[PDB]
């Protein structure tokens, strides 16, 4: 049952594009913005205090490390 | 079955485990990347745990594997630590090479049982005027030092250190708790030039490390003192050991720091509700036992000289004396510079100190406090307009203040480092005579910077 | 907590499916979706922030294949709207609880040190029938680390014959 | 050295201290710090300043004062 | 294209937009029905944005369409504004008709540099 269910999941969706190829651990998604506070989706690789670059070329500071998002 | 970094916020850390394999509380967790270590604080179900980082808070990566020890925090102990300075983890921070012993013991034992209290109260003498007359100590006692910033408090502690070391094989130990490391280094070097480190053990928490480390230095020192007392030597009774707390208030503040982030709600001042629990845990492991005893000295800081809030309140319910230092008595040139009117001990009792010493203390309290309240009118008019009564009182009070001036045994440079350590009985004799007026005919200067009546009379005759 | 949050949804689903007798179909769908959310890969793909509720709904329909329903789709939609997708398996579990109590069946879990023979299992089924239940669902388990005996758990109800008796004697001696 | 008789006498400061200044507003704390900086013109030690939460005009004023003393060369 | 209300509390309003186009942090928003304008406040994400009111809060119903200008508040500027009394939007209230300037300047800008 369990493993057949897993295989059926791999069947009806093949790999799901590897979830966009592990969703690019070197890519952070802009989620929630308010008053200079930035919420980021993904980017598991993080230090307490990384320098955070952006498409705009500016920088952010890595402060909050969550199970789902990032507070910067 | 290794856990991983699942969420980090400032000082609070969380890890996932396989639900079958769950670490118990207070056991060390090994960062698989760095030497940093984690202590369990509470179990969050599902193999999730909450922890505090012992060491640096850098290099941390969500999803980094971490292992355990499945055992509480144990550090080496024994004579192979004397004269060495260790971290919170017991590692050589003095660059004097690794520790020599493997005798490692945990740090979260329970408080000594009720049945094993030392069945009799004891007393401790220091050979110091104001203290041994007005601040008696019980071997196993609790001592508070409040205020004092124009004088060398560390000098006072080191004097007590030489006191106990020459007085007993009972060694000494100090713990750095939010240490003003300037003063810590000064104390280190001055004990060094004293050549007295064989009876001293050093652990430092110096306002630079996650709050847990500065919390736990206290436990470290406690453990060292415990074990060292428990070494029963050739008789079945080990030495009675002495402790130095850098500051109890910083011990309170260490837990105060991250309590809320722990999910703990604030307290009446916003504090940690587990304040009293940890306080008692600390104190109840500091007592006198059937075999041996442990006492300590606590350097106390007071916020804004206010005592009417929990942070000193809880402490006071565990001390036995409140030594409150005096600034303007130092301005009066007095070496010890200790207030003679506010400091007390619960040990002032005729049954424990005898009657004569108690009543002498009573009389000196009375004369000093009466002299104080006449200061204003004396300033207004002068001695003459006062009745002839209390003129001798003024003279006696002044001579008392001079008599209290005690040259230090160990400063190495304050008056030549002369020790006094006069017997309690001789000082009793001298103060009895002074209260009677046996020598209320001599300038107070003859009583200044000296000890017993012999020195006072010799000085008065030489001049 | 999480079960508390799941409660009302279970009530609604059970009421509706019972009113349509499709309870089995919904239970199967619930097992399917629980397994689905268990997958790290499937979830991570699902939790990608660029997906409106429609994306997740149609994804669930696809992974379900030709088994869904309009009620199923509505249920999925509502849960996606409040993002309660996470606590689905607990909803399924409570739903099982509801069907069991509704059909008056009781599910019983038994662990033995040694493997069992269907004779003894039927004997125990009869015995718990004498314990006055409607019907029983037996799930056995071999537990040789247990010294011996069979331990039976019916929710809060437990009966022991294994090492626990010994633990009791030791505490008694002390 | 701080130039202020009271300061230089009653509460000295040595190379390496962590002494603190505190008080109410418009009390020359700014000015006192600046004078402290000026005093070390001949010390040979170096001096650094930070401005926090202040109108840029204030900062420019201070800088101009320092250059007027030429202090903004060390 | 256009968004619409989700909730109303006091002067704070929310608009739901398509992920294709979500307004910038400060932009003028035209309530497509009654005469009311909105200022973007936060990028609540998932096509959700939070805003503040510029007029009364009444007649407004959850779902009424609303459009963006892709531009923040810009009011007339110049000598033609002098001797006049305009509103918070630059609209005249002195009953002196429209202001004869077409120069427009936003209400937001950066602080002057130190140099
Ligand atoms: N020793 C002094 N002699 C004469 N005037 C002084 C002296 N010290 C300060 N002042 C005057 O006090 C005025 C206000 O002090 P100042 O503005 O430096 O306080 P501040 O520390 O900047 O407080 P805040 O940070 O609140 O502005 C200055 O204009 C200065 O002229
Ligand atoms: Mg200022």
């Amino acid at each position: 049952q369990l493993n057949p269910s897993e295989i059926s999941a791999l069947i009806k969706q093949r790999i799901g594009d590897l979830d966009t190829s592990a969703t690019a651990k070197n890519e952070g998604t802009i989620v929630m913005v308010s008053d200079g506070i930035v919420r980021i989706h993904g980017l598991a690789d993080a230090m307490y205090g990384e320098m955070i670059e952006f498409d705009g070329g500016l920088f952010g500071m890595a402060l909050n490390l969550e199970q789902d998002s990032v507070g910067a | 079955s290794s856990g991983r970094i699942i969420q980090i916020i400032g000082a609070v850390i969380d890890v996932e485990f396989e639900r079958t394999s769950v670490p118990k509380i207070y056991d060390a967790l090994q960062v698989d990347g760095t030497e940093t270590t984690l202590e369990v604080q509470q179990q969050l179900g599902d193999g999730v745990v909450r922890t505090i980082a012992m060491g640096s808070t850098e290099g941390l990566k969500r999803g980094l594997t971490v292992t355990s020890t499945n055992a509480p925090i144990s550090v080496p102990v024994g004579t192979a630590t004397l004269g060495r300075i260790m971290d919170v983890l017991g590692r050589p921070i003095d660059e004097a090479g690794p520790v020599a012993t493997e005798e490692r013991l945990p740090i979260h034992r329970q408080a000594p049982s009720y049945a094993e209290q030392a069945a009799s109260t004891d007393l401790l003498e220091t050979g110091i005027k104001v203290i041994d007359l007005l601040c008696p100590f019980a071997k196993g006692g609790k001592v508070g030092l409040f205020g004092g910033a124009g004088v060398g408090k560390t000098v006072n502690m080191m004097e007590l250190i030489n006191n106990i070391a020459k007085a007993h094989s009972g060694l000494s130990v100090f713990a750095g708790v939010g240490e003003r490391t300037r003063e810590g280094n000064d104390f280190y070097h001055e004990m060094k030039d004293s050549n007295v480190l064989d009876k001293v053990a050093m652990v430092y928490g110096q306002m630079n490390e996650p709050p847990g480390n500065r919390l736990r230095v206290a436990l470290t020192g406690l453990t060292m003192a415990e074990y060292f007392r428990d070494e029963k030597d050739e008789n079945g009774k080990g030495r009675d050991v002495l402790l130095f707390v850098d500051n109890i208030y910083r011990y309170t503040l260490a837990g105060t720091e991250v309590s809320a982030l722990l999910g703990r709600m604030p307290s009446a001042v916003g504090y940690q509700p587990t304040l009293a629990e940890e306080m008692g845990v600390l104190q109840e492991r500091i007592t006198s036992t059937k075999s041996g005893s442990i006492t300590s000295i606590q350097a106390v800081y007071v916020p804004a000289d206010d005592l009417t809030d929990p942070s000193p309140a809880t402490t006071f319910a565990h001390l036995d004396a409140t030594v409150v230092l005096s600034r303007d008595i130092a301005s009066s040139g007095i070496y010890p510079a200790i207030d003679p009117l506010d400091s007390t001990s619960r040990q002032l009792d005729p049954l424990v100190v005898g009657q004569e010493h108690y009543e002498i203390a009573r009389a000196v309290q009375n004369v000093l406090q009466r002299y104080k309240e006449l200061k204003d009118i004396i300033a207004i008019l002068g001695m003459d307009e006062l009745a002839e009564e209390d003129k001798l009182v003024v003279y006696r009070a002044r001579k008392i203040q001079r008599f209290f001036s005690q040259p230090f045994h160990v400063a190495e440079v304050f008056t030549g480092a002369p020790g006094k350590l006069v017997p309690l009985k001789e000082t009793i004799r001298g103060f009895k005579g002074l209260l009677a007026g046996e020598y209320d005919h001599i300038p107070e200067q003859a009583f200044y910077m000296v000890g017993g009546i012999d020195e006072v009379i010799a000085k008065a005759e030489k001049l | 907590e999480l079960l508390t949050l799941a409660r009302p949804y279970a009530k609604a689903a059970f009421a509706y499916a019972s009113e349509q007798g499709a309870t089995d179909n919904w239970s199967n769908a619930l097992q399917v979706l629980s397994a689905a959310v268990q997958d790290e890969a499937f979830s991570a793909y699902l939790n990608r922030p660029e997906l409106t509720p429609a994306e997740q709904v149609k994804l669930f329909a696809k992974v379900l294949g030709e088994d869904q329903s309009q009620a199923v789709s509505n249920f999925l939609t509502l849960l996606a709207d409040n993002d309660r997708l996470v606590l689905l398996p607990e909803i399924a579990a409570e739903y099982e609880q509801l069907k069991s109590q509704n059909n008056n069946n009781v599910d019983v879990v038994i662990e033995s040190a040694f493997p069992l023979t269907a004779e003894q299992e039927q004997l125990l089924k009869s015995a718990l029938e004498k314990r006055f239940n409607s019907t029983v669902t037996v799930s056995v388990e071999v537990k040789p680390e247990l010294i011996a005996g069979v331990v039976i758990r019916a929710g809060d109800q437990v009966i022991d014959d294994s090492a626990l008796n010994k633990l009791e004697k030791m505490r008694t001696r002390l | 050295q701080t130039g202020y008789k009271s300061v230089d006498t009653m509460i000295p400061v040595g190379r390496g201290q962590r002494e603190l200044i505190i008080g109410d507003r418009q009390t020359g704390k700014t000015a006192m710090a600046i004078d402290a900086i000026i005093a070390q013109k001949n010390s040979g030690i170096k001096c650094v300043y930070v401005a926090i939460g202040q109108k840029q005009s204030t900062i420019a004023n201070v800088v101009r004062k320092l250059e007027e003393t030429g202090a903004m060369a060390y």
